[PDB]
């Protein structure tokens, strides 16, 4: 067992494998990668000023101490003032956990984790560090700052969130969802995205509050050649509210990125990667947006790279209300073999689409060749590795240029680990067929996801004047046999319409429409199982997805009936729709383990996935997938949220059944990454160990040119920013 | 879009 808000000892640590993948590419494109992944690394420090106000300063204080004396160096030194080896792990633990993040809370899960050890000892081993010694002020004076937020468990601290009983530093500590919502409709009015800003509110002397747009960039209230973004820097008024937008948010940071990137530019394989990159680099030096999306449009333009790469800030999910990006960046080698699937996956996509439970009016008026990868990750700074990705999430992009769907390879074979001890409430038989196809059923749910997942649907979009991008006149709602009622307006994406949900809601529609066509005998076997052996592949993807909505128990808050991870969130979701199918289909059955500890059984009835499965998600899906084309907010909440409803109602009881998860929940394990060093001429890869000393030390060597600079560099932009929190 | 587990 393992206590809440603490990484175990023993938690599991991966070694990313990418020798044959930087093996492969030529010295030009090496010498790509090198910059692109330099840029990234740059901009991931960015996600600490994200996370929470203590986190760059545990950053800058853990990166000092490393530098002066590597893991095995402060042992020495550790255990010699009083720390056990079992202490000294649990803080190379919560290091490497800190590195991982990019901040002190958990990227899946959103909750808070300290050091497992008295921080009276962590004191002691701190203040008489080598690093110490060297800057005695430097260090004594972060751990005078953030030596207390690093421990402390008071439980507004313990997940992230808007209002008093929650931390994020998206916001300023006084801001509440309704200063969300009300800057949200400024945004949307201004047509100013919210991907790369942040809000933060301050009051007078009277205690009227004054908002604070911030954008991301280089460029501060200097005048600038830019005119598009300079010319929005000013004060407005909106519904009795003062708004300012700025700029210059992570400015010395997203400098050093702009750097690394110019100096990628010269290393392009082809124009398009060229204009890309002047196109990201005038995004994060002016603050535009617009910049971005220009730059995501060339980027779809440039099919089928050797080195693949994207980087800003792209995904909404760690924004409580769901609309600004936390930055990432990536860069990936193009894996040929592995590509093959899913190459003709695409070639059978056009088809597949028409088999979804929604008429052609709801689908995507021109079909575009789609662009489906298997890539070796080489880099993936930011808050953590995911498994795919779909990206641009620009929607006006998706529907006229089109998107790219990237498989990390060496990503999924790290999740291809999983002991039979380790797979829980499970009876004896069903492990069997879940070890053996757990594996190929991922590679069935991913690529669904991703293609026929994120990359169908249409949205409903008015423009300015009274022309609507779908006929008006004879298109029908099948839920009601109305025309259409509701729609996209000028300036609504779907992340500004749904909001708190938006992610969630998203990620359900793409994980049900990969289990519902993976009942598709013609997509067993464009990934080939066409027998027993596809059936297999069916029975196991249907039970690994109710037991995910099990385990999905671990990331709801009950005291805030808030739901802290979108992807387990839209997992439980659908447990509760094939709940609701009834007819035996899926039970849940509290049991007693060997231990002697609370237990659980998911029992799923094979005969019955056909029969009542398919019709309870083809219902399901077609619902989703009208009030998302519609826009229709306040029906997507009501279907959603509902489902989303967390009770002890019998016979599941999931309030009791969420206390068994946390008992046997399992830690997810830390990804170490490798390293590009620079021999004047020549690239070299550098790999570590499997091992939060191998974490620890591969951020150490992370930034060799200017680490201490990076330091004072987090620090800095963490104390101007302090009074907000 | 990001995908995990
Ligand atoms: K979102
Ligand atoms: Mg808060
Ligand atoms: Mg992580
Ligand atoms: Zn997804």
């Amino acid at each position: 067992a393992d206590t809440q808000y603490i990484l175990p000892n023993d938690i599991g640590v991966s070694s990313l494998d990418s020798r044959e993948a930087f093996r492969l590419l030529s010295p030009t494109e090496r010498l790509y990668a090198y910059h692109l992944s330099r840029a990234a690394w740059y901009g991931g420090l960015a996600v600490l000023l994200q996370t929470s106000p203590e986190a760059p300063y545990i950053y800058a204080l853990l990166s000092r101490l490393f530098r002066a004396q590597d893991p095995d160096q402060l042992r020495q030194h550790a255990l010699a003032e009083g720390l056990t080896e079992e202490e000294y792990q649990a803080f190379l633990v919560y290091a490497a956990g800190v590195y991982s993040n990019m901040g002190n809370y958990k990227s899946f899960g959103d909750t808070k984790f300290v050091p497992n050890l008295p921080k009276e000892k962590l004191e002691r081993v701190i203040l008489g560090s080598e690093a110490a010694q060297q800057h005695p002020e430097e260090v004594r004076g972060l751990w005078q700052t953030c030596g207390e937020l690093m421990f402390s468990l008071e439980p507004r601290l313990r997940h992230l969130g808007l209002g008093k009983e929650g931390i994020t530093t998206y916001f300023s500590g006084n801001c509440t969802m309704e200063d969300a919502k009300l800057a949200q409709d400024f945004l949307d009015s201004q047509n100013l995205s919210a991907y790369n800003t942040r809000l933060f509110k301050e009051v007078d002397g009277c205690g009227k509050p004054y908002y604070e747009v911030r954008l991301a960039s280089v460029l501060g209230s200097e005048p600038s050649l830019d005119s598009e973004v300079t010319s929005k820097l000013k004060s407005y008024e909106f519904r009795g509210s003062p708004f300012q937008v700025t700029r210059g948010d992570y400015a010395p940071i997203l400098q050093k990125v702009v750097e690394q990137l110019e100096k990628a530019k010269a290393y392009a394989a082809n124009s398009h990667q060229g204009q890309m990159l002047a196109q990201y680099i005038e995004s994060f030096t002016q603050g535009s947006i617009e910049a971005h999306k220009r730059g995501s449009r060339f980027w779809i333009q440039d099919k089928g790279p050797i080195v693949e790469s994207y980087i800003g800030f792209i995904e909404s999910y760690r924004d409580p209300f769901g609309s600004r990006g936390e930055f990432e960046g990536f860069v990936a080698v193009v894996n040929k073999a592995m590509s093959a699937k899913f190459e003709r996956l695409v070639a059978s996509a056009e088809q597949l689409l028409k088999e979804l439970p929604w008429p052609p009016t709801f689908e995507k008026d021109k079909f575009l060749t789609p662009d489906f990868t298997s890539l070796d990750v080489l880099t993936f700074a930011g808050s953590g590795i995911p498994a795919g990705i779909n990206i641009p999430n620009y929607d006006d992009l998706r529907q006229t240029e089109g998107f790219k769907n990237v498989s990390l390879g060496n990503v999924l074979a790290v999740a291809y680990a999983t002991q039979r001890e380790k797979l829980t409430f499970l009876e004896e038989d069903d492990k069997d067929l879940y070890i053996l196809w757990k594996g190929p059923s991922f590679d069935v749910q991913v690529g669904l996801h991703a293609l026929l997942g994120h990359g169908s649907g249409k949205l409903f979009v008015q423009d300015e004047k009274g022309a609507f991008n779908f006929d008006q006149e004879t298109v029908i709602n099948p839920e009601t046999g109305e025309q259409i009622q509701s729609w996209y307006r000028c300036g609504e994406t779907w992340d500004s319409k749904f909001s708190t949900i938006a992610s969630s809601y998203e990620e359900c529609r793409a994980e049900s429409v990969g289990l519902y066509l993976s009942l598709h005998p013609q997509v067993l076997e464009i990934f080939g199982f066409e027998g027993a052996d596809a059936e297999d592949v069916i029975y196991v993807n249907w039970l690994n997805m109710v037991r995910a909505g099990l385990l999905a128990l671990e990331f709801y808050t009950p005291e805030a009936f808030n739901w802290r991870q979108a992807h387990m969130q839209a997992r439980f979701v659908i447990l509760r729709v094939l709940l609701e199918a009834g007819e035996g289909l899926v039970t849940i059955t509290p049991t007693t383990g060997s231990d002697g500890r609370p237990d659980a059984r998911v029992r799923l009835d094979r005969s019955k996935i056909r029969s009542v499965g398919k019709p309870a998600l083809e219902r399901f899906l077609r619902r989703l997938q009208v009030l998302k084309s519609t826009g229709d907010v306040a029906g997507g909440r009501a279907l959603y949220e509902g489902y989303a409803t967390v009770t002890d109602a019998p016979p599941e009881s999931f309030l009791t059944l969420r206390d068994t998860v946390l008992l046997r929940k399992e830690s997810r394990k830390l990804i170490v990454q490798p390293n590009t060093r620079l021999e004047g001429s020549d690239v070299q890869l550098l790999e570590y160990e499997a091992s939060a000393a191998g974490l620890i030390r591969s951020f150490s060597e992370r930034f060799p040119e200017d680490g201490p600079e990076l330091e004072e560099i987090l620090t800095q932009l963490a104390t101007a920013d302090a009074r907000f929190w | 879009y990001g995908g995990f587990l």
